[PDB]
Formats: C-alpha cells, structure tokens, sequence
C-alpha cells in the first residue's frame, strides 16, 4: 500500500491510490518534504472520494515546498489526541504534542476527536440561577447555570475586557476544574493571559490550548473539536463540573467558508458553505449537562460589517438560551459597559422562578427605556419645548436610569488606576426602585457616572 | 548658507574636472595588459591553455 | 561630504566606463580570436575529444520511468492479450 | 551513455552550423552542451 | 593611477578566475504565451514554487502544477515570450538579499537598485515566508516609544511591539504623520546605544514618483537618512511587485530583527495590494466571494500582519512597530476591507476631515478612536500629569450641543465650557515642528491647571510659546529632574509656577491687556 | 457575409447574426411553427435593403416593406441598404430655422429648428401623445404651400 | 432602421422630412432577449455592453446638411418613458448623455391646474435663439427669469 | 506569410499564421472588402495569443461583408503616426489621413503611438508656480505648472470662449502650440468648432483630433493615445510649452468596459475592468513636466448620477490638484469668468 | 423507480430522487460516513411508506 501525489492546488490535495486498499473516511496519512531548509512531515484526512480511487485531503501544514510522485502512508484511524489527569498546567498545539515541555506525553489514554451526542433519554432540563457581582446582569438577564451564554457585538466593543472580567470573577468564587480555548486571538493577549494565570496561582488546574491566524485553516477548524474532547473527557470519567470558556467562534465559520472556495462546490448566500447549518448543529449539541455532570460555558462571537441580516449569527441564535448585545452608539456615549437593555433577553426570567418585585422592576425598566427610545426620534430635532412636561420628567428619568447602570469593574485597573465593586442584587434591586420612585431627581446627572453603589452616590453628589 | 552651498559649488565645478584629469590618465593606461586578460579568458573559456 | 559622494559618483562613472571598454574589448578580440583561430577542422575534432573527456569524467546518474489508469490498465492488458495470442500468426496471416 | 544510463542509447544526429564548436545531446528532458557561443556569453553576461 | 592600477588588477583576478562547465541539466519548451501565462515542458525534475531564469533577463515562479505543462507567471517585460521558445529554472526559492549597507537606499521590489547612486551588496538571502515566533517566546509590552504629536502620546499612547492602525479619508496628512515620527526618530538615532537605537522602514505601494520625490527630499532637508530603509512600488508598474514588495519589507525587518535591533515599519497603504490580489485572483478564474473578494484576502493580510511583534528577553526582547495606513470612502466604518483590518489589530485612531474643514489641522475624534494598550505606555509623570482628559473632551462635545440655550446653563458650566474651548485651542499643532517629551508635558500640566484662563483666546498659543522659549532661556534644571526621575517633584512644581506668574505678570495681551 | 438574408423551404424568412468554425446561427422574423429538423437553406441576394419610392404617403406597411393594409400594393422606385456611413463632419453647416410646434409652452421655453435632435421624456399617461400628433398635425399650412421649401 | 432610410431617402434629395420614434425602451429589451437566447455574455442590468452602440447608430442619423448637397434637413423626436421619476437608469442616462436639449414632463402638474405640464426648471433648449424668430424673441422679453422669480 | 481567417463574430476576428510567421503584441495588419459597394480597407491589431498558431484580434472599423479565407497581411510594426511641422494645418482622426483632404501623406515622419513613461532619476524634484492674465483665478485658485486640473459646467457659461482665451493667451504670451483632442464629441458640434476657430484666426497653430461615435471602440480608445503622442513629439523636439485638452473621462472608461466585455472576461467591481487602475496610470504617467519644459492638462468629467463615490470618479480624482465651477446666477449677476470662489480649491 | 426506497448494507434506507441515463442518484437518511465504493444497493419495489 502505498501512494503518490498526482495533482495539488491551495491546502487541498488530490491523491491516487492502489484498487486493494482504499482508507475509510477520516483517517490520517503521512507524507513528507524532501526539501533541505524547510524540511517537515505533514498529515493528511481524508475528506471525499472522487472515483477511480481518488481522495481529496486537506492539510493543516502549509503546503509549498511538496513535489508530486512522493510516497503516502496511512495509520488506518481517525485523529487521536492524548487524555489523562495531568492534562492541566501545560499548553498544547493543534497537534496535542506539547508546547511548553518538547516531548511531554506520549503516555498517556488516547481518544478520538470524532464521536456522538449524548442519547436523548439522557436529556434533563435546568433552571440554577447564577448571580455575578455586576448588577446589569442580574438586574436584566440572569444567569442560570448549566446553560450556554452568548456575547453579541461588533468588532471592537470591549468583549475580551468583559471576558477576563467574569473569568476572574468565577475563579475567585469558584474552584474545580477549568478548559479555555478559542479560535481567532492574538499571541499578545494569550502571553498576557498566561502571565495573569500565572499571578493567579490557578493554572494548575486550568487546560490551556488555542489557535492563531498565521496558521492554515485545518488547524483552525480543528483544535475547538480537541477542546471539546478534552471538555468531554474531564466531565464523563472525572464526574466534576467543569468550566468551559471559548471565544470568537466567528473565525471557525469563515474557516470553512475557506475550504469549501477551494472545493469547487456550488456556492451558496453570500458566498458561504453548501451545508453550515448541521456542521453548526453538531458543534452546539457536544455541549450539553447532563443529570449527574453540570458543565456551564461561554461563547464569545463575532458579527461581521456590523450587520445582523447575515446568518453567520443568525443560525447560532437557535442554539442560545441567554444572551447579552452591545452596540457602537452605547460605546460613543462613553459608558463601557455597552449593552444593550432593549435588545438583550434571558428565557429565565419569570415570575415562577424570582419574585413579583424584580419582575415589575425589569418591566418599568423596559417600558420607560421603550418610551425614551420612541420619543427619540422627535427630540432629535425640536427637542423639549414642544414636549410637554408629563413627558419631560420621563425623558428625564429615562437618562437618569441609563446612566445609572454604569460600573466600574476591576478589570480596568490597568487603565483607570481605581479598584472594582461588587453588590449584593438585594441592595441593586433597592436601589432601582428608589430611582424608579423619582426620589433622586434632585441630583445632577453626571453624578450617575462611573458609581459604585447608592452610599458612594449620595457621597460623589453631596462632594460637589 | 547660501554662500556656503555656493562654495561647495565651486569644490564640485573643480573635482568634475580634476576627475576628468585622472580619468585620462586612466583611459591611457587601460591597454597595458588587456591582451593578457584576454589570453587568460580565452584559455579558460577553451579548457585549455591559450 | 555630500561633495565627496559626488565625487565617488564619479568614480563610479570611470568604472563604469572602464565596464564598457572591457566588456566591448573582450566581445570583440575574443570573439575574433574563436572565429579565426580555432576555427580549422582540424581542432574541431579535439574539442569533442576534451568534450569526450568530460563525458567519460561524469559520475553516473540514475534514470527511470522511460493517460488515465484505467486506461493504462486496459492496454496492458490488451497488449498481454495480444502477446498471448500472436504467437499462431504466420507470415501472411 | 550506456556508461552513464543502464539503457542503450540510440543515436540520431542533426548537424548545427551555428555553434563554434563542442557538443550537445539530449537523452530525453536532461540536456548536455558544451559550446563556444553559448560559455561566450555566460562569460559576457557575468563581466559585470 | 593608483585606481587605474588597482582597476586592472581586480579586472586580471576576475578574468583570471573565470570558471564554467557542463552538467545533465533540464530545459523546458515554451508552448504558451498571453497574459503573463505561459506553459512549458520537459522539465520532469519538478520542484514546487522554483524560480526561473528567462533568456531575456526576466523571472518567473512556476506556482500552479497540473499533470500536463504547468502554468507559471511572469514579471517584467512579458512580450519576448514565444512558443518554442526554452527557459532554466534554479531550484533556489524566492529570496531577497540581506545586507546592513540597504539603509539610506532605495531599491525596487526585488532588491535591485533603482536610485542610480551605485551597487550595493548582501551577505545572505532570507525567503519571504517563513514560521513566525510562538506563544512562549514572547512578551510584554513595557517600553514607551516617544512620538513628536503630542496629540496621539497623550490621547493613546503607542508602543513598541503593539500594533497601531491609522484610518481616513483622503487629503488628511498621514504623510505629515509618518514623516514627524521619522524625524524624531532622529534624536533617538543620535545617542549610540543600541538598547535605545530603532531603525526605521519605510514602504510606499501605489504611489506617484512625485509623492515619493517630494517626501524623500523632506527626508534629505531632515538629515536623518542614517537610519532609513524605503522600497518603492510605483502605481505604473505591474500588480507583481504591488503584491510582494510588503513581504520584502517583512522580511528585511525580520532578519535585523533576530538580529536585537528595534524596528519600525510604515505602511503606505495596503487597500492597492488587496486590489491587485483580487484582479490576479481573478484573471485565475477562481470563483469569487463578498464584493468578488476571495476568502483568502483576511488569510493573506494576517500573514502580513501578525509576524510583527516583540520577542522574548532571552532570544533578545526585540521589538517592531507596525503602522499601516487606511484610505476609507465617505467616513464609513461599515466597510469589508476596513472591517477585516479593525477587527484583526488592536487599537486604532480616527482621523475625519469635518474637523480639518473647520480649521484645526490635527483631525483626531475623541469619541470612537481608541486603543487597548495599557498604563505601562506612558511614564509614571504623564499618568499622573495628565488624567480624565478623554472623558472631558467626549463631555465637552455633549454639551456644546446645546450652546444656543443660555437660559439652562447659567453659570453652572461656564468654566467647563471655557476650559473645553482652551484646551481645543491647545492641541493644534503646526507642520514640521518636532516637539519633545518636557515641554509638551510642561504644556499639558500648565492646561489641566488652568493658569492661561485669563489669556484671551486670540493668542494663547503664542503665549505659551514665548513661555516656553524663556524657559529654554532660564533654568532647564526641572527638565532634567523630571528627565531624570521620570516624575514631577513638588518642588519644581513650585518653582515652574513662580515662573509662570513672574512671566505672566510680565506678559501683555494682543490687544495690550495684562493678565492678572 | 454578415446580416445576410436567408432562404427557408417553408417560404419563412431569417437573418445570419453569429458565425462559428462550423455553425451558423439565426433569427427567425416571422412564423416558427413550421421550423423542423432536415429542412434546407438557400443563400439568397445578399445583406437585407429595402425598396423606397415615392408612393409610400398615406399607407401603413410591413416593417419589412409589405402593405400590411387593405390597400393594393405598393410600386418600388430604388432599393437601398440599412447599413450606410454617417454624413462627414465636412458636409454640415450651422442650424438656424423657424421650425413651428404649435404649442406656447414648447417655442416659448425650447426653440426648435430643422436639424436639432429634441428628447421627450416623460412618465405614465403624460401626454406625450397628444403633443407629438399636434405638433405632426400643425404643418397642414406648410403642406397646403404649393412650394415644397415650406 | 427601416424607418431611418425611408427617411434618409427623402433628405438626401432635398425633401424636408420629419422622423418620430414613438418607442425606443422596448427596442432596448428585445434586443437584449435576443442577444441573451444567442449565448451571449450579460452585463449591468443584464445588458449587452454594445447597446449603447446600437444607439449610437441610431439617433444620429438626422441632422442639416450643406448646401453643396441640397441643403435637406431631417429631425428625430425620440420618447422615453420613466417610472416613479427614476433618472439615474442605464438606458436614460445614456440617451440623455448621447442627446442635446430635453422635455422633462412632469405628472403632478398634469393632476390639477396645467394641461401641458412641462416642466420650466429644468427643461432646457442648446439651440437657443439661433432658433428664434426675431419678433418672437423681442416680444418674450425674457420671462423665465420673471418666472424663476 | 499571408494569414487566413478562421471564425468570425461581431468585431472579434480570428486568425492563423504560419508556424515561422506569428506576430508578437500589438501589430497592424490589413484586410480589404471584394464587395463594390461596399469597398473598404482594413486594419487590425493584436491583442491575444491563443496558441496553435491561431490569433484573436480587434478591428477598427464596423465588420461587414468579410468572407472567409481573405489573406491577412501584416505591416510588421505597431500603429504608425506622422508628425511634423505641417501637422497642425488642419484636422485629421487617430489614423492620420486628413479628413478635409486626403492631400497629407507620408512626407511626415512615422512615428509608433506606444510609448513608455519617463525614468524616475530624471523627475523634476521641485514645483514651479504657473502665472496667467486673469485676476479671480490667480488669486482663488492657484494653478500648478505642469498639473492636472478639473473643471464642471454646462452650455451658455462661456467654457468655449474661455478655452479660446486661454489658448491665444498662452500663444502669445509664452509661445509654444496647444492641441485640442475632443473624444466623444457629436460631429456637428465639431464642424462647429472648427468653423469657430477658423473664423478665429487661432486655427493656425492649433492640432485637430476628432472621435466620432458610429466607430468601433478601438478608435476611442487610440485617439487619446494618439494625442500624447502628438504632444510628447512636439514638447520633446520643439521646446514648446503645450496644452492637452481632453472633452471627458467617463466615456474612455466606456470604451474599456466595452473592450472588456468583448474579449469575454470576467466583469468585476460592478462591471468595471479589473485592471482600470494600470490602464489609468499608463495614461496619467505621460503628463509631468520634465526637462524645463511643462505639459499641462485640464479634463472634465461627469458624475454618474449624481454619485461621487463611484470607483472611477474616486480613481480619476487620484490625479487632481485643482477644481474650478461655474454657475448660473454668477452669470445672471452679469459677471465675465462666472466663476464661485466659493466651490472651488487647489492643492499647492 | 422514481422516489422508492433503496436499502444498503450498512442498515440505512435512501431514496432516489433523479435518474439519468446510466447513473442514479441517491440521499442517505442517517449515518453516512460508512459508506464506500462497491457496496450493494437492493431495490424493495415500494415506494416510501410510515
């Protein structure tokens, strides 16, 4: 068995093979280079049949320097990568060989990346509440563990800030075992990650491992299926929750648009995959909590153009149970934490499951923000004078309470030079019904900005 | 500055010509050995002694 | 020392010159020299003779291999088939 | 050739009046030549 | 004629020394033509991605391969190519030759000269791509890269080794930009330690040789070509070399680079590149995308991209700073190719011509433009001196919304107001004037205190200017001290405001009115 | 040649547009049903013409040049091609006539003389009908002229 | 084009004739349908590229001659058609880029008070007074300004 | 030797030549018509190699009438012109031949239309500042020596008048000749023109090339090339300062569109050429003064529909240093250069 | 037959949506990744019933 390279173009190659053994779908191939400077073996799966016992194949090395006629050999399995308890505290390639320590491993279980979802006699449906010091989030749309979490916005709208900010939070409240990964992230953060994990002291329970742009996109489609093996891994033997981080899932999406330019299918909306739907659906169904083992995650995406008509999002947003959006104006305005109330919702929030009183709360809340932004539109030009008073005071409450939900989080300590805050919902709750009562009319809006809580208030406004 | 950039126009309106000076002296002694070079390139050109 | 770059620059044109005179001298007189020298039959031979020389002095070099498969499957087999059944054949048949 | 290549090598010979001298052959894709013009002008071309 | 003597021995050594032989080479037939494509046979010993060397001087790269004859492309003069016709590829893989003696050159895509001044010489040759450092060996970003703007260092601050990107309109002046960061480049060229030392690269892709004529006297008349490396790609040549020279530009700053020498490269513009890329990608009848725009362009522009960063201490903590520049249409972020660069860098600065139109020159919105670098750009002095400035300007820009309603402010905002207006009239800059570190923190301490509020706004900037210059004329020691310690002692700064009022209670108004 | 004529056995007619190494395309003008597969074409005349005369006034014709109404049929005085050169820039002189409308509106804003290419843009039911039949209608004076100058 | 030389036939011997196209949209589609069902690329719009070309040996075709000729004179009034008051199409642009005056017929007006409803802002005549009768001219006295106004 | 036809459609024309005989880019070739009626000449370029001996071509004239197996001759060289002290006389097209009389022949010399732009060593480093008679535009917007400058109007503003003034202007105040190269004009309108400058007394020194629209679009797209040329021949051998004037842009970047389209490519950026940036350049690049000696352009352009975004006016804005604008009521205020000061800028 | 069920070795059912000269083309309804060239495809004479 052996075979040789008859025609290559882009990260595709097209391989001919003899009538007696043909390899099955998803197994691995060996070639190499017999180039002096850039010599290196490379990895083929198999990706189609073309007849005549021809495959197509993807590589996830870039692929100058290849000749044709050089010999191919095959493993006769999938991709395997390595499983086991001392896992964490290292960092890891696409390949699942070591980065920090050459030659770590090799020792250790071996498990495919390709496997099935859970049955659904399995299935149990969740409702665990999750609190987090910062009050927007409890206030409008809280958090329930054992579901997944969505972070909806633009391209530079303060969504990695945000994401150290909540890691943090949970790892200083919460132990346990914990996997970050993710696709389309810069060497510059992921140092700087490392040295802040570091500094912690909880890296040695943390799985590191990630991709980067300057790497072909096999690799980039690739690595979130190792992550989410090892996720599996750790929750089916180990028997622990475990944490799941992940960011910008966008690029996995392009990633594939890529391969399928390079395949020759017919192309489809906006020039995307033939099938993106199901390969979505099955990267969304790995994750799921079952009865005895509680896994909670986070999805950072990104929306491309700043337009929402694109169904990159617009197929993940079946999958999604709670989601948080921000928006440029928000940002403009100056208040960083830019999320949007109106367009943000949770599927939790229920008079079932909280009290009457936070219900009513978030009900006012929406409401008078709704009669602001309808109002907008004729302020935008003449303004108060023509508008009656009864609406002046809402106007007036309305930006109020918008400026009010500003906070100032520690993870900005880097650049403000000032410590975080955290309250309890009990005094969050309390005190957005004493504004909603009209109470703090009296005091000057620019006070509202960049507070703590109601006591830091009465102080910064009393101060001037 | 100006009367400077003027002086280092006349030390240029000067090595232009002392150039062209030792450039006829050069041109005069190029022939003294250019048929050996010639010799030198036609024997190695042939693979044997010229 | 702008001036003194000027005056390299035209130190640069006298090689440059000197380029020029070489490259049109050695063109010529050995071009010459080829064409009226060496051009009798009588040397013409020898040349192959040193070219021979270097012929034999070449280390050996390794060759082989001398559209479709299927293709090239069916008319090795027809060729089998043939060599297989032209053995009977006469001269006139 | 049949030093250098294990196969017997035929011979077909095309007289050239352009060359000065030397010899070329060709088994195929692989090309011997030794000429005067073409070493002139390697010569030419690398004065510089 | 010791010249003529030396001349004509190097000329017999050479001669001398010629050497030539014959080998079992291959040589190929040219059986197509058209279009910078051609197509050749009887070259079996093939190797992906080798050069050629074409009998009339030109090159080639055979890139695409198929079972009949491969199709490569062509640079240069395409039209001697002929059916028939031969052509000796060289198994060396496109290589640009490296060498200390490139700076104060400039050199076409390929490394031949093009100024005329002469020859130049290489020691190596590095090919275009090669693997980019890892996670492990890199690190943080802690030294401050000092700019002539005192604008930019004191709204967002740059580093060495962080990414920073510059997006406009047309007729802006990022020219004036990059050429006031080369000349100040020049006082950090004088000193001759190499930790402090930074080279600088420029490139300029698509541009008019008058452009490049007027900018390299610029840089003559600035006497700071010691440190300079420019490659050109002017807009009438062929779409090859505006699609490689930034690789060439990479890679002469990539082996200075494992080298310990810090670098910075400017970008002229990269939206011609993706141009070209596309009509080449097209003319390949490739099936298109967005807007025709290939996936491959986002792949394309981070292997660019992401090669520039800083090094670990112990392979020698090098550092390079990269400053592409964006042209955009019509003031809209909502655009492919601005997308694509904004959400692949961190940080970046908006420059719009409203502001220009109106009259200040330096363009710089307060409200959107931003950068992710942390506090450990700036030095410990300018933290402290200079806070809650982004957000008063983004303030200041609300209010000034309403000033035709006197009846609500009242003497409630009149001094936000004011300081708002001298401010704005503080951070205009006039052309070609370098300012350093001291006194462009004098002059932000002597705003956020307010001392000038009494000087009518007619002539505030003279004013600080003849301050400025009597403090050159007095005592630099509280220069030196902050130099020194790199903070504001309180000493100097009550001996910096003794000096203030003593100049200001000498000082006379544009109209004659002393400020009291 | 190009735009040449052809000849169908079913008495239709057609005209060559688009060649190739070793077909010919076509147009068919008027009936198609009698198109079939093993049919023959003649080549015939040459590039189409159309035969002018005098007698065409107050009649309505064939775009090919058949009388279309219940009149007899037409007399021919010469045959003409459709494909001729444009007038050279040498044989035109300055525009400067009267040429009446017979609307206020039209010579009160827009003049209008012989020569002068005049556009009439316009949307749905506007009344660009009514105009240009008035503005045909207008010349009865002119035609009533006895000479023909007018 | 039958039309054109019927009409040329006449010019070039001296007879004053008058040519009116009475639709030129429906031209354009039918020659596009038909040079999409000969296998031909498409463009803008779905457009040949030529067609502007077809126009162009279209319209040009009347226009005065010398008197070393005669002196005949011949003169077309193409009509365009628009929907929803778009001028920005191909087609239009086009014809009106290829053409010299135009009548902007607006459909409001023609809706209550003028029967006419021709446009006087934007309605525009190259000729000019060239094409003037003299008694005419004086008489007018130049109202459009009065009118502007 | 000659070559013979092998398929034929619309202007596209193929060929096949002898295996020793294939032309290389750009050539001239000629063809004639049997027909008598139809009696014609011929000339062709070339622009592709398809390979197998066989070569696809553009013609310059409409195709009618062509029967297969005509032989195809070749000229041997590319576009020939020819210039001389006589040129400037009269009027002639891209093709040389005198349109008023056939009269000029080829007692000029001939000379090949493409040419290269200057080297970069010998650009002029520095600026020069252009002086002229009029007031408001000195003093509004400064005109560069050597530049390139765009100008909007309409009939009835006094663009023509101005052009006439101009050009005696700079006829008699610095020497030199100007040519005047209208592409797109209707033909009436340029026998009006030249019976104008006839009656002007200017027509003396003054360069005639007209484009008429029922030609093929390869005389569109030649006759400015021809211009230049023209130009560049009179700057380089007289010493005279010369002006270029160019009637529109929009309809070259037509003339390409149509090219484009029917060769067959793949239209891209809203059905553009892909490569409309190199043809541009190749265009632009021959227009900077150098050697002491200034070529000056002005071009006017027109805004499809009422967009300035589009790629082309962004593309040909590229190469501005001046805008000027006329208007209406300026003129209505009864005022000569009808010129808003306010609408227009410069860059020097 | 046009749209009949179609069983494969594997366990899976298909159906066959167009038919062409010499070649059938068929979907698979669940796993599909192992299948491979030369299996055997019978035919039940039935059209898709539940």
């Amino acid at each position: 068995t052996a075979g040789r390279v008859v025609r290559i173009t882009g990260p595709v190659v097209d391989v001919e093979f003899p009538r007696g053994s043909v390899p099955e779908l998803f197994n691995a191939l060996h070639a190499e280079i017999t180039f002096g400077a850039l010599a290196k073996t490379l990895t083929l799966e198999v990706a189609q049949h073309l007849g005549d016992s021809l495959v197509r194949c993807i590589s996830m090395q870039p692929t100058d320097g290849l000749v044709r006629g050089v010999e191919v050999t095959d493993t006769g399995a999938s991709i395997s990568v390595p499983v086991g308890d001392g896992v964490k505290g290292h960092v890891f390639n696409a390949l699942g060989d070591c980065l920090d320590d050459p030659g770590y491993g090799k020792d250790f279980e071996h498990w495919s990346i390709h496997r099935k979802p859970p049955a659904f006699s399995d299935l149990e449906p969740r409702t665990e509440m999750l609190e987090t010091g910062l009050k927007v989030v409890d206030l409008l749309t809280p958090y329930v563990r054992g579901g997944k979490i969505a972070l909806f916005g633009g391209a530079g709208v303060g969504k990695t800030v945000l994401i150290q900010e909540m890691i943090n939070r949970i790892a200083r409240n919460f132990g346990g075992t914990s996997v970050f990964a993710g696709v389309g992230e810069r060497t510059r953060e992921g140092n700087d990650l490392w040295v802040e994990l570091a500094d912690a002291n909880v890296l040695k329970d943390t799985a590191l491992v990630f991709g980067q742009m300057d790497e072909p996109p096999g690799t980039r489609m690739r690595v979130a299926l190792s992550a989410l093996t090892m996720a599996e891994f750790f929750r089916d033997e180990q028997g622990q929750d475990v944490l799941l981080f992940i960011d910008n899932i966008f690029r996995f999406t392009q990633a594939g648009s890529e391969v399928s330019t390079l395949l020759g299918r017919m192309p489809s909306a906006v020039g995307y995959q033939p099938t993106l739907a199901d390969e979505m659906g099955e990267l969304q169904e790995r994750i799921t909590s079952t009865r005895g083992r509680s896994i909670t995650s986070m999805q950072a995406v990104y929306v491309p153009a700043d337009d929402y008509t694109d169904p990159a999002p617009a197929t993940t947003f079946a999958h999604l149970d709670a989601t948080t959006e921000l928006s440029r104006a928000v940002f403009s305005k100056g208040i960083f934490p830019a999320v949007d109330p109106l367009a943000s919702s949770s599927t939790i929030l229920d008079p079932a499951i909280v009290g009457d009183e936070h219900y009513r709360v978030a009900q006012e809340v929406i409401r008078i923000l709704q009669r602001y932004k309808d109002l907008q539109d004729i302020i935008a030009i003449l303004g108060i004078d023509e508008l009656s008073e009864e609406d002046k005071q809402l106007v007036n409450r309305a930006r109020r309470i918008e400026r009010f939900l500003s906070q100032n989080m520690m993870a900005a300590e880097q650049f403000t030079g000032q410590p975080g805050s955290t309250v309890p919902l009990k005094e969050t709750i309390e005190a957005f019904d004493k504004l909603t009562k009209g109470e703090f009319d009296h005091l000057p809006e620019q006070a509202f900005f960049l507070i703590g809580g109601l006591d830091d208030l009465a102080k910064k406004a009393e101060s001037l | 500055r100006a009367q400077a950039s003027g002086e280092v126009a006349q030390t240029l309106t000067q090595a232009d010509q002392q150039l062209s000076a030792q450039g006829d002296q050069v041109r005069s002694g190029l022939e003294s050995s250019v048929d050996g070079l010639s010799a030198k390139l036609a024997s190695r050109i042939l693979g044997v002694d010229v | 020392a702008q001036g003194a770059q000027q005056i390299q620059l035209m130190r640069q044109q006298l090689i440059r010159q000197l380029r020029t005179g070489l490259g049109a001298e050695a063109v010529n007189k050995a071009a010459e020299i080829v064409r009226a020298h060496v051009a009798d039959p009588q040397a013409q031979s020898a040349t192959v003779d040193r070219f021979l020389s270097e012929l034999e002095q070449m280390a050996p070099s390794s060759v082989v291999i001398d559209l479709r498969a299927a293709s090239r499957q069916s008319l090795a087999a027809l060729v089998e088939k043939f060599d297989s059944v032209a053995g009977g054949l006469d001269a006139d048949g | 050739l049949s030093r250098i290549y294990g196969r017997p090598v035929s011979v077909q010979l095309h007289v050239d009046p352009e060359l000065l001298g030397g010899l070329s052959i060709t088994v195929g894709d692989e090309v011997i030549d030794g000429s005067i013009a073409s070493r002139l002008a390697a010569a030419q071309t690398g004065l510089p | 004629t010791i010249s003529a003597a030396d001349i004509e021995g190097a000329i017999e050594d050479y001669v001398s020394s010629f050497s030539a032989d014959t080998e079992r080479e291959e040589i190929g037939t040219v059986i197509d033509a058209g279009d910078g494509i051609a197509h050749v046979e009887g070259l079996p010993s093939v190797m992906t991605q080798e050069l050629l060397e074409f009998p009339g001087g030109v090159l080639g790269v055979a890139l695409n391969l198929d079972e009949h004859s491969v199709g490569a492309v062509i640079l240069g003069e395409f039209e001697k190519i002929e059916e028939g016709q031969q052509v000796k590829r060289t198994g060396e893989v496109l290589s640009v030759p490296v060498g200390d003696a490139f700076l104060g050159r400039v050199v076409n895509p390929l490394g031949q000269p093009i100024d005329g001044q002469g020859d130049i010489a290489a020691e190596t040759r590095r090919a275009l791509e090669l693997q980019a450092p890892s996670v492990v060996q890199r690190q943080s970003v802690s030294e401050p890269l000092q700019t002539g703007i005192k604008a930019i260092d004191a709204m967002t601050p740059i580093g060495r080794g962080q990414r920073q990107l510059i997006i406009g309109d047309r007729k802006t002046g990022k020219t004036a930009v990059c050429v006031d960061t080369i000349l100040n480049q020049r006082e950090a060229w004088l000193t001759g330690d190499p930790k402090q030392q930074v080279r600088c690269v420029y490139v300029a892709i698509g541009q008019k040789g008058t452009t490049i004529a007027s900018v390299k006297r610029a840089l003559e008349e600035g006497g700071a070509m010691e440190y300079t490396t420019i490659v050109a790609a002017p807009a009438s040549d062929a779409a090859g070399f505006k699609w490689l020279a930034p690789y060439t530009g990479s890679a002469i700053g990539q082996h200075w680079m494992y080298n310990g020498k810090h670098v910075l490269i400017v970008f002229d513009d990269l939206s011609k590149q993706a141009d070209a890329y596309r009509a080449i990608s097209l003319l390949l009848r490739r099936p298109p995308g967005r807007e025709a725009f290939p996936g491959d362009v986002f792949y394309l522009h981070s292997r660019l991209l992401e090669r520039c960063a800083k090094l670990s201490d112990e392979l020698g903590g090098g550092s390079m700073t990269g400053l592409p520049i964006i042209e955009t249409k019509a003031n809209d972020i909502s655009a492919f190719i601005p997308t694509n660069v904004i959400s692949i860098t961190d940080g970046q600065c908006f420059l719009e011509s409203d502001l220009f139109n109106q009259g200040v020159r330096p363009a710089i919105n307060v409200g959107v433009s931003v950068s992710r670098v942390g506090g450990a750009a700036q030095i410990k002095a300018m933290k402290e001196v200079a806070g809650s400035l982004r957000l008063d300007l983004s303030q200041y820009r609300e209010l000034e919304a309403f000033a035709a309603f006197a009846s609500d402010l009242d003497a409630a905002s009149k001094a936000q107001l004011d300081r708002g207006a001298r401010l704005v009239e503080l951070l205009k800059q006039p052309q070609y004037s370098p300012l350093a570190v001291e006194e462009q923190v004098v002059a932000i301490f002597l705003g956020t205190q307010g001392h000038l509020d009494s000087v009518p706004v007619e002539d505030v900037q003279r004013f600080e200017s003849e301050l400025l210059e009597h403090v050159k004329a007095s005592h630099s020691d509280i220069f030196d001290g902050i130099r020194e310690t790199k903070k504001l002692s309180e000493e100097a700064e009550e001996k910096l405001v003794s000096v203030i009022n003593e100049f200001k209670k000498g000082f006379q108004a544009s109209d004659g009115s002393s400020v009291v | 040649m190009t735009q040449e004529l052809l000849e169908f056995p079913g008495g239709v007619l057609g005209v060559a547009l688009n060649l190739d190494e070793h077909s010919v395309g076509a147009v068919i003008l008027g009936e198609f049903e009698k198109i079939e597969e093993g049919q023959q074409v003649k080549r015939t005349g040459e590039v189409l013409s159309v035969p002018v005369g005098d007698a065409f006034l107050g009649r309505v014709v064939n775009p090919l040049g058949q009388p279309i109404d219940g009149q007899g049929d037409i007399a021919a005085e010469t045959r003409r091609a459709l494909e001729l050169q444009a007038p050279s820039v040498v044989q035109r002189q300055s525009v400067s006539e009267p040429l009446q409308t017979g609307i206020k509106a039209i010579d009160a804003m827009t003049p209008i003389g012989r020569g002068q290419r005049q556009l009439i843009i316009g949307d749905r039911k506007t009344g660009k009908t009514a105009v240009c039949v008035d503005t045909i209608l207008n010349q009865r004076e002119a035609w009533l002229t006895g000479d023909p100058k007018q | 084009y039958t039309g054109s030389a019927i009409g040329q036939h006449w010019m070039y011997n001296g007879k004053h004739v008058l040519i009116v196209f009475d639709d030129l949209s429906k031209q354009a589609d039918a020659y596009r349908a038909i040079s999409l069902l000969l296998r031909r690329p498409p463009g803008r719009e779905a457009f040949p590229g030529d067609v502007f070309y077809l126009h162009s040996r279209l319209l040009e075709r009347c226009a005065k001659l010398s008197d070393e000729l005669g002196g005949g004179s011949m003169t077309g009034l193409p009509i365009i058609e628009t929907k929803a008051n778009d001028i920005s199409a191909f087609i239009p642009t086009n014809v009106i880029s290829i053409t010299d005056g135009q009548c902007f017929l607006e459909s409001d007006l023609f809706n209550q008070g003028v029967r006419p409803a021709i446009n006087v802002g934007v309605s525009v005549s190259r000729v000019g007074g060239a094409a003037q009768i003299k008694a005419m001219k004086e008489v007018a006295g130049s109202l459009r300004l009065d009118l502007s106004q």
